[PDB]
RNA sequence: AUCUAUAAUAGUUUUU
RNA sequence: CCUCUGAAUAAACUAUU
RNA sequence: AGUAGUAACAAGAG
């Protein structure tokens, strides 16, 4: 009743008549921020400048009625003369101050649940727990991270699609809430903001605190979960490590994840071990994932992953060989593959690598709504059986089938603007982005996937591209039944055993999970993980491994180079190089080891050429058992983020390069330390640790003719000297021995 | 011992000290006078770049114009604009042939963007050149009164409340024979009555006025601001713009910060992983000398019409409009200049309208030289600029040229044994250039900056500069095996934003604790960070700690609410409480931080709803449950949340009336509010007029209401009689 | 959304010089073809148009010149290794007294 | 309030600015013309600016800055913290360059506080400080007295005058090239004790008239972050040996002063310091940053730190090149005009070149 | 595993 | 004499809300 | 005079 008057009133009037009438809702934006102009500039300067006026703050005129003119010294708190623009008066500081001592009091009660965020911060740090401080060489990485988390299945569109049905039912416009997520937290906010007295604004400003999910990018070491990142500030710095628990409860996902990849690392750099399965259980027992030992959770969380179920094996639990993929759970019942870097095209024109898994497999895949049996060969899908419950979950379950096969029809399906980077040129997941995009539409999908005529056996329905219940023609290799389920059997721990080698096998004795079957994917943990050792850089990222590698060799140099010298076979040996040989390509290894440690007694049979730098690079690689041969190598190849990174042997490199101008070693852009000249140096410019069987002599000799290069010196004889193309765009002369 | 801070380099390399090269703890250079000598000199500079090009008048305007496109090709080294169109086409061509289907998929988010974009886009942006007033006014003000003389002179489109249909009304007052505009003075309103070549002379103005407080620069320049008509063109086109960029490597936009960072490292990486292990490779970080006023909108117009192939017409239109306007500007002089007299102790004022046809007596010898060259350029107090991009518009197209060229550098493209690539950020570069021995890194590099000549870019060579790969520079980024910390960059940040003094105390400390996270700010230096603002906010605030004798007209209240508090440490700073801030807490509120050490009564004092330095709601009487005010960087509202007063400069100006005005729309908006509560926390958006959207509100709540039994029905027929008035009073 | 009358005109005079109509450019731009155009235009351009590098040596740099003229003299806002303090041994904090008094 | 005498009048400027008229009822003035906007006049380098950083980098007996409590320590890395700030607070608040700051934040806030407090007045404004001598008392020291004019300062760059008198014991026709602007006076007689007995020397009133903007006052009251350009600096190089050692080095660095980095030259050539020396120079160089900032000093920093980064490519064996070097100096050269400060920086910078490049 | 939602405010980068 | 007033470029990004 | 530097301030307007 008061807005129809006031509307009236208004409209009474001709110039509020005219605005009214000639105003539509979408020019009602543009008159709002009209204004005659915020002539600020210099806001600080301002405020300086201000706050030396008697009255710079403005307040509305109702504080005339509550606060008296003068305080009991007489000085003014505020004056008559009104805000150019409006009606507010001009008040003084003094006003404030003297409201926060004599103002009326009123009951603050509801301000913590309004604020909960805060609060929750606060009540986080309160309880949370300090370790020691570890000073190191940090390697901090830029990532994505989450600030806020929100909630944990919902975006920003969907999240204020929830707060619009919650706070405001009759301006939702035409959206429908589809999702099951979005109705079920609907329902359940709705509940809990039942019979609420919060104004609809602020009710608004509080669910999308609470509901919407932000990220940045920022440079993180440690764990990138909300509650870690609230207090990166704190726990992360450019030389050390602050060890720090937050004090709230930890979300089930997180730790999961976090122990995914701590049980991968550990896996990956106990195969480079001689006793594998020792190496790996100390690992387990000295490895913490967010101030708790991984012993506990690895008893306590059922967990379906490769390395997490060796992990298990290994501390005698039963495990289930299983894994996840699309949002399935598959369990293969039969079957062996290898996996295998395949080049593909793309349908978009599109060149990338792809893991195919060789061999012929039988799985079956378990779904919250969706349950099939799958057979396959490499790159080929023989046949599906799906039993899902509606249309949408047996299409779904189809794409995630479709996908998994890796089939090439799959592959050129592929349409429109697909990435397979990210906004900061980082790898994506192949099968992850063709998931993502078959998901939205799988249309191209089905209708190149293929037709083929059913012979109507046992009365399981057909289905077609269209998604329909054919029987006479149904999708290639794809049948659509009603009694399969088997679901039971899925949650069936079994009793296994674990070879020395990390080869776990069942009761009856067929293999069931190795070493080569765990993901080769270097990623993240959500929780911080904690390493208890020697060595705490034993199971941490590439570029933290090269540069703790490469430091620790530098630091210990003396007792190092006098091994070295004097007994090589037991430096070789060292656990040092260990995480330096997971590294290194494993077809490669025994290659890269033989050649390196050639060098090295070439090094030791002609005197006089003593390169601190050449040992000092090529140290970690001679590491693993040799392999003879007479190939000669430019650069050793180092795997970083799913990248070979090439170190060269002579000369600078991306990764490891050396400045002899201030004598510091620069490893993927990390300071290493400062190398200490030695008097036995060789400053002759004569290097004997580049060539297999060569040594190179001095510069350009132009006397025997022109330079090849180094694959064509297969061809010299005993004390023939040739020109080289060896190095960057450098000609050398050398000679063979 | 003479102390030479400069040889601190000779241990510690030069990145890694980087930020001790900026001086910026001291205040940044002005501009004080006028800016008329820095427009003259560029736009005379700018066709000094194109002296050699075909000059034409335009029908339509009658300015001169400037044609380098097709020009001769340069003999030297010194700038020039004369691009080659078959050359920046082929370019185009290459950039699609290395990414198929980029431009065809760019074009399809463009169209769907040109088609949803709503006309209250046009509303952001801080200042915009009023063609109704011949100055700057706020963006918002300049679309209301461009907006009102349209309806004023039919031409209502924009009703339709699409961006596009704003577009449609622009180009048919283009075709108007007359335009009438309202005017005011000492506070009448007359009317004035445009022809058709002056108003299209005023749709095609930019103003122009000298930049202030920017570092690193000895001498000013000057900078310009488009008009209403030409806003939602470059709109569009830099949407477009945006949209290719987004899908190629070597763009260092639109990402910035650690993202970036991220980006250009990854790159810079894979392109060094690509080279092979035997061949030279060199990084040439460098600049382009004058890139704007070397690039011709033809130029992009070609580029636009390539990209917008197999397009339906009305996109590549409406993409069109842009560059075609473009290449027809004007620029506005500015305000003039000052004459002073020594003997009679004078000085007065000559605007930029009377250079047509002023004595030439009273200007020394650089300003009357200037003249003498701009004067056939001057029309209608404003002078005709056809060649060059104005200033800081267009860098996304930019970029996307400078990407082609960069493109251009691949074996497939160069046909012999060097290639190149790099990153590419508007007009700055880094170059990575690969070739088997020096001379092919010679001819790489030669190669490139001929190929840059062909299509109107010039390199600097004086602030160019070429090493081996691993150390450069790009866009301020300082690169050495990975990128640099650099404080004083970010120094300006730290101290007192002048928000109020609760934004104020969350600004500081979210600031140090970002530049912790950040710019490797150490802990010690993060905590004595911490001390200095504490030091500052409460000199400015005059809220030093209670238990002192700092004399102020503010301390005897702080003193006096100091006694009658018994817990201290729950009081806030601005109340003359202590510090409770280290590092471990930097990340929390400063309320939320001690609110479990506050008296009630000073609790309940500090969040009072009902304080008159936070205005109130008018739900039910007042919404009376939190301090309610736009809070940026303030999470919990109190009564330290008050806002200062406002300048009253207009109160002197024909301006003040509008004051009114606003004032009057707030109280609409205001009631609008009364009626859709939604409004303020999402943009409302629709056709009907205010009022009709308010009357059929009631009518519907009042029929719901009356319905749910909500209400009874003489409510009802009430409401319905008072809805008929409002009816009857809409058509009287 | 259609291009007529003034824009038309205008869109006509925005075109390389060989070009009279927006249509006729559009055409033009619809079926080109790259056909060696930029080596065309490379080979015609002349050599003195180059970016040639000079090496910088140990020996290439040379001092900055600095200006000749009267010597240079003080501009700071107040007296800096010159100053002379008047002191009391008063116990004060910062800021704390009126300053004529302590004056 | 000081009276509007004949004396402050024509010292302040008042009446100065020539009265503002039409075009048009002025136009046949004979010699009515555009404001001169000559380039600045080129001026030498004098060793004055090299005396004043060299006193601007020594330590004091007295602590200049009494920084704010914080909260307490909980965390070690707090802790660590806290000793190291400890260490800077004790190496930083003993330079005269934190005097300097101190100086000037105070006559800067008073100056601005006056000015818009008092639009059309001529106040009176003591130049003050506070310090503590090494045996903990306070203290309270008179620099002088500044006399503001009038105030009404419409834009950021509106210049308010101001007369400067100050004391000092220098005798003024040492150097008197360093005093073009100053009217130095001969106030008193002051006696000194050298080692035992004591001297009496002239007290001199150093008098002068100078101007400042609201932008040059509000950028003087800020110039405690001088501090931290500094100390971040010093944290940086710290942290960057701690990493590769795995263990603080700052009690190494501050007490065992193991480890110095060239900060200067003598005749012998060129001198180490330690982390402290390193310290206070930085600091040193970032207030007179502060004090003598000018568009000349923008712009050589900038011009200069690209051939900077030219030599240390070359110091990296990075086989530098370029392709218009003389275009690069003669942009360096363009900014040094008339600025004892950045006539000082390029005079290091030509030492650095010397040194650097043998 | 992916991750460019909008709008306000301030700060930074983009010179013949 | 008296009254009033102490001055808001473009794009992208960063932080907070 | 002084600030300052390619053009201004050294109060403006009514
Ligand atoms: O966050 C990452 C990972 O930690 C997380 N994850 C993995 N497992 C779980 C579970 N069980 N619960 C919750 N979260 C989990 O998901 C992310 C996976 O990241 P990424 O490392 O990139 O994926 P991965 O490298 O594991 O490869 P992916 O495509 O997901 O494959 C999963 C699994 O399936 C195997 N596989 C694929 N194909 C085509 C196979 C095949 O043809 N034959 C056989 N025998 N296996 C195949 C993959 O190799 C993995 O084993
Ligand atoms: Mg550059």
């Amino acid at each position: 009743m008061e807005r129809i008057k006031e509307l009236r009133d208004l409209m009474s009037q001709s110039r509020t008549r005219e605005i009214l009438t000639k105003t539509t809702v979408d020019h009602m934006a543009i008159i709002k921020k009209y204004t005659s102009g915020r002539q600020e500039k210099n806001p600080a300067l301002r405020m300086k400048w201000m706050m030396a006026m008697k009255y710079p703050i403005t307040a509305d005129k109702r504080i005339m009625e509550m606060i008296p003119e003068r305080n009991e010294q007489g000085q003014t708190l505020w004056s008559k003369t009104n805000d150019a623009g409006s009606d507010r008066v001009m008040v003084s500081p003094l006003a404030v101050t003297w409201w926060n001592r004599n103002g009326p009091t009123t009951s603050t009660v509801h301000y913590p649940k309004v604020y909960k965020t805060y609060f929750e911060k606060v009540e986080r740090l309160k309880h949370g727990t300090f370790g020691p401080v570890h000073f190191r060489n940090q390697v901090k990485i830029r990532r994505r991270v989450d600030i806020n988390p929100g909630h944990a299945d919902l975006s920003a569109k969907e999240a204020q699609d929830v707060i619009m049905e919650v706070v405001f039912p009759n301006e939702v416009g035409a959206r429908i809430l589809t999702s099951e997520s979005q109705l079920t937290i609907t329902k359940e906010k709705k509940k809990e903001l039942q019979d609420c007295k919060i104004a609809p604004l602020m009710v608004a400003y509080m669910l999308e605190r609470e509901l919407v999910r932000k990220t940045r990018f920022l440079p993180v070491a440690g764990g990138t979960s909300s509650v870690y990142i609230e207090v990166l500030h704190l726990t992360q710095g450019t030389c050390w490590e602050q060890m720090y628990t937050p004090g709230g409860e930890v979300r089930n996902d997180d730790v999961d994840q976090s122990l995914i990849i701590a049980a991968r690392n550990i896996v990956r750099r106990a195969t480079v071990s001689a006793d594998p399965l020792a190496s790996l259980l100390e690992m387990c027992h000295s490895t913490q994932i967010g101030g708790v030992r991984m012993v506990d959770i690895l008893r306590q969380n059922p967990t379906e992953e490769q390395a997490v179920d060796i992990c298990k094996a290994a501390m005698g639990l039963r495990i289930s060989s299983s894994f996840s993929f699309g949002g399935f759970t598959f369990k293969r019942t039969s079957g062996s593959s290898v996996k295998r870097e395949e080049e593909v095209l793309t349908g978009n024109l599109q060149t990338l690598k792809i893991r195919v898994h060789e061999g012929y497999e039988e799985f079956t895949m378990v779904g919250r709504r969706a349950t099939a049996i799958l057979r396959k060969a490499t790159r080929r899908l023989i046949q599906l059986i799906v039993s899902g419950k509606d249309e949408q979950s047996i299409a779904e379950a189809i794409i995630v089938a479709m996908v998994f096969s890796q089939e090439d029809c799959m592959i050129k399906a592929v349409r429109g603007d697909l990435n397979f980077v990210n906004r900061a040129n980082q790898r994506l997941n192949p099968m992850h982005q063709l998931l993502r995009h078959f998901q939205k539409d799988a249309k191209v999908l089905f209708q190149n996937w293929g037709i083929e005529p059913i012979d109507n056996v046992m009365g399981m329905i057909g289905i077609l591209p269209d998604m329909t219940p054919s029987t006479e023609m149904s999708l290639r290799g794809v049948r659509v039944s009603k009694m399969g389920v088997d679901e039971y059997s899925s949650t069936e721990r079994v009793v296994v055993s674990i070879d020395r080698f990390l080869r776990v096998r069942d009761q009856r004795g067929n293999v069931l999970l190795s070493p080569e079957e765990v993901s080769e994917t270097q990623g993240t943990e959500k929780l911080t993980i904690t390493y208890s050792s020697s060595m705490m850089w034993e199971i941490n990222g590439p570029e933290s491994v090269l540069v703790n590698t490469y430091q620790w060799i530098i630091r210990n140099w003396e007792n190092v180079k006098i091994q070295w010298s004097q007994d090589p076979t037991m430096l070789y040996n060292k656990m040092e190089f260990e995480p330096f040989q997971s590294l290194v390509p494993k077809a490669a290894r025994g290659q890269y080891s033989g050649f390196v440690r050639v060098l090295f007694q070439q090094m030791r049979d002609v005197l006089g050429t003593f390169d601190t730098v050449q040992i000092i690079k090529l140290l970690p690689f001679a590491a693993a058992p040799p392999e003879q041969s007479r190939m000669q190598f430019s650069s050793l190849t180092v795997n970083v983020r799913g990248s070979g990174m090439r170190i060269v042997v002579r000369g600078n490199s991306p990764v490891f390069n050396y400045n002899k101008a201030t004598k510091r070693l620069t490893v993927l852009g990390k300071d290493a330390g400062a190398l200490m000249e030695d008097p036995d140096e060789g400053t002759a410019g004569v290097e004997s640790a580049v060539l297999r069987g060569f040594l190179i002599l001095g510069k350009e000799n132009k006397r025997y003719g022109p330079a090849l290069s180094i694959n064509e010196l297969s061809n010299l004889a005993k004390g023939e000297k040739a020109n080289v193309l060896i190095g960057q765009g450098d000609v050398v002369l050398v000679m063979k021995r | 011992m003479d102390v030479n801070p400069t040889l601190l380099f000779l241990k510690v390399p030069v990145q890694n000290a980087i930020s001790t090269t900026f001086p910026y703890t001291g205040d940044p250079p002005y501009s004080h006078g006028t800016g008329t000598g820095y427009t003259m000199d560029t736009v005379n500079r700018t066709h000094k770049y194109s002296e050699k090009g075909k000059w034409t008048t335009n029908t339509e305007t009658g300015a001169p114009q400037l044609n380098p496109i097709d020009g001769p090709l340069p003999e030297d080294n010194e700038p020039s604009g004369y691009a080659q169109t078959d050359c920046v086409l082929e370019a185009m061509a290459f950039l699609e042939e290395s990414h198929p289907g980029i431009f065809e998929n760019s074009c399809l988010e463009t169209m769907e963007i040109v088609q949803q974009t709503r006309v209250d886009k046009l509303t952001q942006g801080r200042q915009t050149y009023d063609w109704t007033l011949n100055r700057n006014q706020p963006a918002a003000t300049a679309l209301a009164n461009t907006i009102e003389v349209f309806r004023s002179n039919g031409l209502t489109a924009n009703e339709s409340g699409r961006l596009i249909d704003f577009l449609k009304d622009v180009m048919d007052s283009m075709d108007k024979e007359e335009m009438e505009i309202t005017t005011h003075f000492q506070i009448g309103k007359k009317k004035q009555r445009l022809n058709k070549r002056s108003y299209l002379i005023r749709a095609l103005t930019l103003n122009t006025m000298t930049k202030d407080a920017e570092r690193g620069k000895l001498k000013r320049r000057a900078i310009a601001t488009p008009g209403m008509q030409i806003r939602g063109f470059v709109y569009f086109v830099e949407a477009l713009a945006r949209s290719i960029c987004e899908k190629l490597e070597q763009s260092g936009l639109p990402v910035g910060g650690n993202e970036k960072k991220a980006k250009l490292a990854n790159v810079v990486r894979k392109m060094m992983t690509n080279s092979q292990d035997t061949e030279l490779s060199f990084t040439i970080t460098g600049d382009n000398t004058k890139w704007n006023e070397n690039q011709n909108p033809r130029m992009f117009l070609a580029m636009i019409t390539y990209i917008t192939r197999n397009q339906p017409e009305w996109f590549r239109n409406v993409l069109s409009i842009a560059p075609i306007m473009f290449s027809n500007k004007m620029a506005r002089l500015g305000k003039g200049y000052m004459f002073e007299s020594k003997s009679m102790k004078l000085r007065t004022q000559v605007p930029a309208e009377m250079l047509a046809n002023i004595d030439l007596k009273y200007f020394n010898k650089s300003t009357r030289e200037k003249i003498e060259k701009i004067r056939p350029l001057l029309i209608d107090g404003t002078a005709s600029l056809s060649p060059g991009m104005m200033m800081g518009m267009f860098n996304m197209l930019s970029t996307v040229l400078g990407v082609s060229i960069l493109n251009l550098g691949q074996k497939k493209y160069t046909k012999t044994t060097y290639w190149w690539d790099g990153l590419q950020s508007s007009d700055d570069f880094a170059l990575i250039v690969n070739a088997p021995n020096h001379e092919g890194i010679q001819a790489g590099v030669d190669r490139f900056y001929r190929t840059c000549k062909l299509v109107g870019i010039n390199m600097s060579k004086k602030k160019s500069y070429i090493n081996r790969t691993g150390t450069f520079e790009f866009t301020s980024f300082f690169y050495r095996y990975g990128f640099v910390a650099n404080f004083s960059m970010e120094l300006p940040s730290f101290g007192v934003s002048g928000i109020n003094e609760s934004a104020d105390m969350s600004v500081g400390v979210t600031v140090i604790k970002n530049n912790m996270i950040n710019n490797d700010l150490g802990p010690a230096t993060a905590q004595m960070a911490l001390q200095l603002f504490i030091k500052d906010y409460r000199y400015t605030y005059r809220c030093h700690r209670g238990d002192t004798q700092i004399q102020t007209r503010r301390a005897f209240e702080l003193k006096k609410l100091w006694e009658q508090t018994r817990s201290k440490a729950g009081l806030l700073v601005s109340d003359g409480g202590p510090n409770l801030y280290n590092i471990r807490n930097l990340h929390i509120p400063e309320v939320c931080l001690k609110w479990e050490l506050m008296d009630e009564d000073y609790q309940g004092r500090l969040c009072n709803p009902m304080n008159p330095f936070v205005s109130h709601k008018e739900i039910d009487s007042v919404n009376n449950a939190v301090v309610m005010p736009s809070m940026e960087y303030d999470a919990v509202a109190t009564t330290h949340s008050w806002i200062p007063k406002r300048n009253r400069s207009i109160l002197n100006t024909s301006q003040r009336g509008i004051l009114e005005d606003e004032q009057m729309y707030q109280k609409c908006c205001n009631l609008f509010e009364k009626f859709f509560p939604s409004s303020s926390y999402r943009r409302p958006v629709g056709i009907s007029s205010m009022v009709e959207a308010m009357v059929s509100r009631a009518r519907i709540d009042a029929r719901i209401d009356f319905e749910s039994g909500r209400i009874k029905k003489e409510e009802f027929a009430e409401i319905m009689k008072i809805c008929s008035t409002i009816e009857e009073l809409r058509r009287q | 959304f259609e291009i007529t009358g003034t824009m038309r005109r205008l869109a006509d005079q925005s075109l390389p010089p060989n070009f009279s109509s927006l249509e006729n450019f559009r055409a033009y731009v619809d079926g080109f073809e790259p056909n060696g155009c930029i080596e065309g235009k490379l080979s015609q351009m002349s050599k003195e148009v180059n970016a040639r590098i000079e090496p910088f040596l140990r020996t290439t740099p040379r001092p900055l010149r600095l200006p000749d003229g009267p010597p240079c003299s003080q501009r700071s806002k107040f007296l800096l290794m010159d100053a002379l303090k008047l002191s009391i041994e008063d116990p004060s904090h910062e800021g704390e007294g009126i300053p004529l008094y302590d004056a | 309030n000081m009276k509007k005498t004949s004396q402050l009048k024509w010292a302040l400027g008042e009446n100065m600015a020539p009265e503002k008229v039409d075009f048009e009822d002025c136009k046949d003035v004979n010699d009515l013309k555009q404001y001169d906007s000559d380039e600045p006049e080129p001026r030498s380098l004098a060793c004055w600016i090299q005396s004043e950083f060299n006193k601007a980098c020594e330590l004091t007996d007295s602590s200049w800055v009494e920084l704010d409590e914080i909260g307490e320590d909980v965390a070690p890395i707090e802790h660590i913290a806290s000793m190291r700030r400890n260490y800077f607070t004790a190496e930083v608040s003993h330079c005269r360059a934190t005097e300097y700051i101190m100086k000037g934040v105070y006559i800067n806030t008073a100056l601005l506080n006056a000015s818009c407090a008092a639009m059309d007045d001529f106040q009176l404004i003591p130049m003050i400080s506070k310090c503590r001598t090494k045996e903990g008392r306070r203290k309270t020291n008179l620099y002088g007295f500044i006399i503001k004019g009038r105030s009404h300062l419409r834009n950021d760059t509106d210049v308010v005058n101001f007369v400067s008198m100050e004391f000092s014991l220098t005798d003024p026709r040492l150097e008197p090239h360093k005093w073009e602007k100053y009217c130095v006076l001969e106030i008193g007689d002051m006696l000194l004790r050298t080692a035992v007995g004591q001297v009496s020397r002239p007290m001199f009133l150093y008098v002068r008239t100078n101007g400042t903007s609201k932008i040059k006052m509000k950028w003087g009251m800020e110039m405690r972050r001088c501090l931290l350009q500094s100390l971040q600096q010093i944290e940086s190089m710290i942290e960057a040996e701690s990493s590769v050692k795995e263990k603080d080095l700052t009690k190494e660095f501050f007490e065992n002063k193991s480890e110095t980095w060239p900060i200067g030259e003598s005749p012998k050539g060129v001198e180490e310091g330690s982390i402290g020396k390193v310290c206070r120079t930085l600091l040193a160089k970032s207030v007179f940053n502060s004090l003598y900032a000018s568009p000349q000093l923008e712009g050589f920093s900038a011009e200069s730190r690209k051939l900077l980064l030219i030599v240390q490519a070359l110091r990296d064996n990075l086989e530098p090149g370029t392709f218009d070097l003389e275009g690069l100096y003669e942009a360096i050269e363009e900014c040094l005009i008339n600025d004892p400060w950045v006539l000082l920086n390029a005079s290091w910078f030509n030492s650095f070149l010397t040194h650097a490049l043998r």
